[PDB]
């Protein structure tokens, strides 16, 4: 579904100030989609079925192996990330995509588990510190793209003008 | 032993503004999510990660109807991210 | 009455990743700030802010001696937002 | 001290993502520099002075009108943003600049007054807030470019390797 970038195309493109991509045929690229539709306190999220079919078939057509996860709470959500931060092949890979697609309020995003009585959160800080370099040593030097759909807030977002 | 950066290489890119929300079709899904791989399947083979990013932003513009502002946060990215597609 | 997005067309750029020091020269001064004229001087005519400020990075990329890594924050940068120093 | 932008290389970069510029003989940029080098708890910042006059005649050859403010708490700097955003010029302008150079931790921005026990923070939150649509209408369209120079915390920022 991807537009191919051509070799005269790359060519165009390659100097110094690229990150490197392994070798097609010996690389083991590696993305997680992390979404939450059915909550214990939040209405379900409908509609995120398109959501995780259409990042998984654009990351894979990317050159990734992807894997789902659906319906966790922080802690699992940090668990999965955790071993996720361990795979191997990040070692024969020059890249990695993290998705998280969920309920969200201004602290982070919403485990299965949340209420405002009960918070179940999972922190933005928190995914970079288990993706960081100290955590995920594979990964140094490599691009980490994390994606998040989610609110940060209750609010609109806009302000209104009459002139 | 060798010192390293602890944080170095990471972009994130979120679906609205802090304390603001992001949109979510019930039947077609969320609005960012389908803008993103819509962007990322056309421009994915001549601009970089960034560059794709601050273009789905510039899709979300104009504030009509259900409005909201994708963010890129955190960026340490040293280098422009190509993802090379058929490479 | 008209809407309009609350937070829209920022760049932050600051000195180091989060929970990290930044380094100043006692009589050079901050190693960040002399390293972002230095760019924008060379840079600001052929390279938007973002390209510069990934640009500003790249140069602290080895961390040798006192190691920092500058961080682009809260981007909603619509448009490419060149100088055009001359003009 | 900035290499000048020629014409033939500005029409190489003009298309509709692009910030557009004012005539430069109408417009009336204005730039901000915030600089604490002197601290009632906090060692002084030696080579501050050095910063301010380089930030300001990069500011100035860039074509901003840069106003220069020092030793300052977070509540006076809250006070000079409001006034900053409030000015009139920005209506004939086609950008900002905030630079922000003091002290710092994981919270925010140094004020003069900063000390573990009284903490005075400018915390990031607030200076988007004061720049923003509803407080700032004047920039809503226009690129608002925040610098700063502090640190966000007490680590190194470094992991250890042996391989």
């Amino acid at each position: 579904n991807v537009k191919l970038c051509s070799l005269e195309e790359a060519q165009r493109i390659w100097s110094a100030e690229i990150y490197p991509i392994m070798d097609k045929s010996s690389r083991t690229r590696l993305a997680l989609i992390i979404c939450n539709e059915e909550f214990d306190s939040i209405p379900r999220r409908t509609g995120a079925e398109v959501d995780i079919t259409g990042m998984t078939m654009l990351l894979q057509n990317l050159g990734y192996s992807v894997d789902v996860k659906k319906n966790l709470t922080a802690s699992d959500m940090t668990t999965e990330l955790e071993a996720f931060a361990h795979r191997p092949e990040h070692k024969t890979s020059d890249s990695t995509f993290l998705v998280f697609m969920s309920h969200g309020i201004r602290e982070g995003i919403c485990g299965k588990k949340h209420s405002e009585q009960v918070p179940d959160i999972l922190q933005l800080n928190a995914i970079f510190n288990m993706l960081n370099t100290k955590n995920c040593p594979s990964l140094k030097d490599k691009p980490k793209v994390i994606i998040i759909q989610a609110c940060k807030g209750d609010s609109p977002g806009v302000v209104w003008f009459k002139d | 032993i060798k010192k390293a950066h602890i944080e170095k290489d990471f972009i994130a890119f979120c679906s609205s503004t802090p304390d603001n929300v992001s949109w979510r079709h019930p039947t077609m899904g969320s609005v960012f999510i389908g803008r993103l791989i819509e962007h990322m399947q056309e421009y994915a083979c001549s601009c970089d990660v960034e560059e794709i990013f601050r273009k789905v932003r510039f899709s979300f513009e104009q504030p009509d109807g259900r409005a909201q502002m994708p963010t890129t946060e955190r960026v340490t990215l040293t280098r422009c991210f190509y993802l090379f597609p058929g490479h």
